């Protein structure tokens, strides 16, 4: 069973920098690609980035480019998602979502189940 | 230009007329003609040049004719 | 972004239709057309990935069609537990998501 | 009553053994199907409709040059440079200039000069392509009822309109009274717009080859492209000035849209103003007549007068009309028509509107014969006061074998391979002769692409020529010849 | 007139959509889908020879 673990809620000051963990066990993780998306609440959903297992490389929104950082770990088939200098309207829910990678170990061309697991997802509030 | 190259004649026309089909069937006759009229020293050349490659009458003719509707295309 | 209705609104046991309209850089091109559904206080699960096929373990009463640049969501026959907070999503041409502003679905009693 | 009135009216005769009709449908053009005992029907096609039309390419015609802005270098120092030609947006051009003391460098020679300056587009062409899976036709369908408002009544709801599109070959139209028709047609090989992309103006539209609007020398954006900046190109919209070698100076070409109308010579205008709607091309189909009933069989004979209301009209293809009111008892009732001749021995003509009835006794009906060549007579109704309407029709058989034979060639001309299923059936022969057709279009085609008429004749007087001068292949070279000629002086293009 | 990429194509699930191919020949082709009635017919055309 595809089981994904994010940690609990977290309270910091604006400015500060939060990194969360999402586990997924129950797969290979290294051949499959992880997502990251965020939800103010009551707001719609946006999307951060993805990191491939495969390779390691990095790929975030336009609007999330100066400021958004995410890492993965092959060893604990985990991802991590760091966010500096944050600020009041941060304060959101944050999914970490999967989806699978071609047969080359590369995400170019996403899957048509994407987005086929979520998390529970992690809360962020910001003083 | 556009104008230099009309989508026309190119095996797309249907029972529907084209948009420049009445009127616009015959630019090119009337404006070699104008040309003909307004630079006949040309075709006079023309008609000697004509006679001298030529070998035989419709030879002749073919290049007489056909490089007076040469003529007006590049001018 | 996806312009879509704010709330709809039907008869339970009805059939309704909601669309989700975006660009044609990302819905009018794109065959990257799925639906998720948000329940309150619960994290997002998909209904619908590429609209002219469904997922497996949901039922067929949800089904989804694309029309130009805008993608139709029907559900057939309503009942109490659709109420639940529905997204559209849609991988663009620039290589990364775009999603709707959410739709909250109610049913009447 | 659908055709009755249009110059580009056909005639197909007969079923075949499945009782089934190939025919092709053209927008302002129209076909009627009867056969010996089956209602006669119109056929016209009067929509084409497309869905999720796609922008291929925007071509940019309208533009300005603004912020300009140049500097110069001395001789033998490279090129003068600015920080600016780093965004594509503008427009540069290097050329060349003099130089001197007086210039301000102290060093004599020709130096080098660029600039550049705003391309803001403000009008601009943009081309849509559409598949053929979003293509949706729409055809009227007409039995030869002949109620009194029907005859041309384009704008009324008398016919039946069907749709059909390519997901569906199967179409079904239930026809009230006249059983229930089978409709097949091909709206896949009727025009293949893989090729063909939708050019649209502020307000007009045409329906261009794919090709050539490609080959267009206009500035270009890809059609999924929103920035509205990156002008590809731009050179051609644009002149840089340098009268003397001391000063380069860009201006802005004018405005080509008059210019694209013209060079839209050859090209079909159609609209999207409120929907891609096009009224061009053509559509095969075949028809089934397995479910076609034939309306008041039940109903007896008319035994009462009759007036005429509108008098007998000559079509354009040796067809009569007239309009009689039945003032008798005993609606509803069949109509009496005979096509006799003097001395009422032979029948002559034949009814194109079968055995009509009157549906009311007050509203007229209209009724549809071919007389024969000269005098005819038209027997409507019988004793007492059984009306007999004189005739005479002009022309001859022969003159209409001609004029059928010359419409025949137009038709095959016009279409291509495609018109030997104008009214096959499935012989050997048509079969054979669609064969040929194609292999001698394509070699046509290939031949002639991109050529006007006034070559083709030239072409073809060439041929003639080299035919007249040389057996086999004399004979071969003058009817290639002479063909080709034919259709140089047919194509309006 | 033409032969089946996909051998033997068969419904696993009623709801579940399958994928089926197929190799038309060159010129007008007729796919059938189902029996009567609601026989499914279409009409793709093969570009080429
Ligand atoms: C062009 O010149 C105008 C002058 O009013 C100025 O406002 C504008 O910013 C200039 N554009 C650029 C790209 O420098
Ligand atoms: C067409 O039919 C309608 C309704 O039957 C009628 O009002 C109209 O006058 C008719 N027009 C013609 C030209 O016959």
């Amino acid at each position: 069973e595809v089981q994904l673990v994010e940690s609990g809620a977290e309270v910091k000051k604006p400015g500060a920098s939060v990194k969360v963990s999402c586990k997924a066990s129950g797969y290979t993780f290294t051949s499959y690609a992880m997502h990251w998306v965020r939800q103010a609440p009551g707001q719609r959903l946006e999307w951060m980035g993805w990191i491939n297992a495969g390779n390691g490389n990095t790929k975030y929104s336009q609007k999330f480019q100066d400021r958004v950082t995410i890492t993965r770990d092959t060893s604990a088939s985990t991802a991590y998602m760091e966010l500096s200098s944050l600020r009041s309207e941060d304060t959101a829910i944050y999914y970490c979502a999967r989806d699978k990678v071609d047969d080359y170990g590369d995400y170019w061309f996403p899957t048509l189940w994407y987005f086929d697991y979520w998390g529970q997802g992690t809360l962020v509030t910001v003083s | 230009s556009v104008a230099l190259v009309p989508h026309v004649g190119m095996g797309l026309e249907t029972r529907t007329e084209t948009w420049m089909s009445s009127e616009g069937a015959w630019k090119h006759a009337q404006r070699i003609e104008t040309w003909i009229l307004r630079h006949p020293g040309f075709t006079i050349m023309a008609a000697i040049l004509a006679y001298t490659i030529g070998t035989t009458h419709f030879q002749r003719a073919l290049i007489f004719i056909l490089l007076t509707a040469v003529a007006p295309s590049m001018t | 972004a996806l312009t879509q209705p704010a709330s709809v609104s039907g008869s339970p046991g009805q059939s309704i239709t909601i669309s989700c309209t975006g660009t044609s850089s990302d819905v009018g091109g794109f065959n990257y057309v799925s639906w998720f559904q948000q329940h309150p206080g619960k994290a997002p699960k998909l209904m619908l990935y590429d609209v002219t096929s469904r997922p497996s373990g949901v039922s067929s009463r949800f089904s989804g069609s694309k029309s130009g640049n805008t993608a139709s969501l029907t559900i057939s026959g309503l009942q109490a537990e659709d109420e639940a907070d529905y997204y559209c999503s849609s991988h663009t041409s620039r290589g990364t998501w775009v999603f709707g502003g959410g739709t909250k679905l109610t049913v009447l009693a | 009553m659908r055709c009755i009135g249009i110059s580009n009216r056909d005639f197909v005769e007969g079923v075949s053994g499945g009782s089934w009709v190939d025919i092709v449908l053209e927008h302002g053009s129209c076909v009627t199907t009867m056969a010996k005992n089956k209602p006669t029907l119109d056929f016209e096609l009067i929509k084409t409709e497309a869905k999720q039309p796609a922008t291929l390419r925007k071509y940019c015609i309208e533009a300005k040059l603004t912020n300009t802005t140049t500097d110069s270098r001395c001789p033998t120092q490279g090129e003068p440079s600015l920080n600016e030609e780093q965004d594509k947006r503008f427009v540069c051009k290097h050329s060349m200039v003099d130089r001197g003391w007086g210039n301000g460098c102290g060093l004599f020679g020709k130096g080098g000069i660029v600039t550049c300056a705003m391309f803001t587009c403000k009008k601009n062409m943009k081309g849509k392509v559409v598949q053929p899976e979003n293509l949706e036709y729409t055809i009227v369908i007409t039995p030869h009822s002949g109620e009194e408002h029907a005859v041309g009544n384009d704008t009324g709801k008398h016919g039946k309109e069907i749709k059909i599109t390519p997901q569906s070959s199967i179409t079904e139209a239930e026809l009230t009274g006249y059983g229930t028709v089978t409709m097949e047609c091909s709206p896949r090989t009727g025009l293949d717009f893989n090729e063909m992309v939708l050019l649209q103006m502020e307000n007009k539209a045409w329906l261009v080859h794919r090709q050539w609007f490609l080959d267009l020398p206009l500035p270009w954006l890809p059609g999924a492209d929103t920035q509205g900046s990156n002008w590809i190109q731009k050179e051609t919209l644009v002149t840089f000035k340098n009268p003397h070698a001391k000063k380069q100076d860009v201006v802005v070409l004018g405005s080509q849209e008059g210019a694209m109308h013209t060079a839209l010579t050859g090209a079909t205008e159609i609209q999207m103003s409120s929907g891609n709607l096009l009224f061009t091309g053509h559509l095969k189909c075949r028809l089934r007549m397995d479910k076609l009933q034939l309306k008041g069989m039940s109903y007896s004979m008319c035994t009462g007068k009759f007036k005429v209301v509108k008098e007998i009209a000559e079509t354009q293809h040796g067809t009569i009309v007239i309009r009689v009111q039945y003032e008798g008892d005993g609606s509803p009732c069949k109509i009496p028509f005979e096509i006799m001749d003097l001395e009422k021995r032979h029948v002559l003509g034949r009814l194109i509107t079968v055995n009509p009835i009157v549906t009311e006794k007050d509203s007229p009906v209209n009724i549809e014969a071919e007389p024969p060549f000269g005098d005819s007579y038209i027997i409507i109704g019988v004793e007492p006061g059984q009306l007999k309407l004189n005739w005479f029709k002009k022309g001859s058989s022969i003159g209409q074998m001609i004029e059928t034979t010359m419409r025949g060639a137009k038709r095959m001309a016009i279409l291509g391979d495609t018109a030997w299923d104008f009214g096959s059936l499935g012989g050997v022969f048509t079969s054979i002769g669609k064969a040929l057709h194609q292999v001698f279009g394509a070699i046509y085609g290939a031949a002639f692409s991109g050529v006007s008429w006034t070559m083709k004749i030239l072409i073809g007087v060439i041929i003639t020529w080299i035919g007249m001068n040389s057996t086999s292949l004399s004979v071969s070279l003058v009817l290639v010849g002479v063909v080709t000629l034919y259709l140089g002086v047919m194509v309006q293009a």
